[PDB]
């Protein structure tokens, strides 16, 4: 309800291997960088050019 | 590698996922191909 989460939010995409969570957190990314905004991305299993 | 799961008996908690991300992280540096067998957790 609302159309969304709340912004100063933390939200947890659990899941298992092969689930999506690192492509879920990448599409919440790329909202807050075409809306203007600027994006972190902390990888720790994977690299930035391989992400 | 057959089996990684080998090193598992001889190491500490940290120290076993230290080497093997060490021989991950040389592998892609070195651009190999890098094949694990193992007998999974957050590896
Ligand atoms: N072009 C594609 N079409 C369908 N599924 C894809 C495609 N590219 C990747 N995937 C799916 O994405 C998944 C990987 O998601 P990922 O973000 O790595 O999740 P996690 O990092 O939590 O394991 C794989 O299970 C794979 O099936």
């Amino acid at each position: 309800a609302g159309g969304g989460f709340f912004r100063g939010s933390s939200i947890l995409v659990s899941g298992v291997a092969g689930a999506g969570k690192s492509s879920l957190a990448a599409h919440f990314a790329a909202a807050a960088c075409a809306r203007g905004e600027r994006a972190m991305y902390f990888s720790f299993e994977e690299a930035a050019d391989q992400a | 590698l057959d089996p990684i799961s080998a090193f598992t008996e001889s190491g500490d908690r940290l120290e076993v996922q230290s080497m093997l991300l060490r021989i991950v992280d040389f592998l892609k540096n070195r651009g190999i191909t890098g094949i694990f067998t193992h007998l999974d957790a957050g590896l």
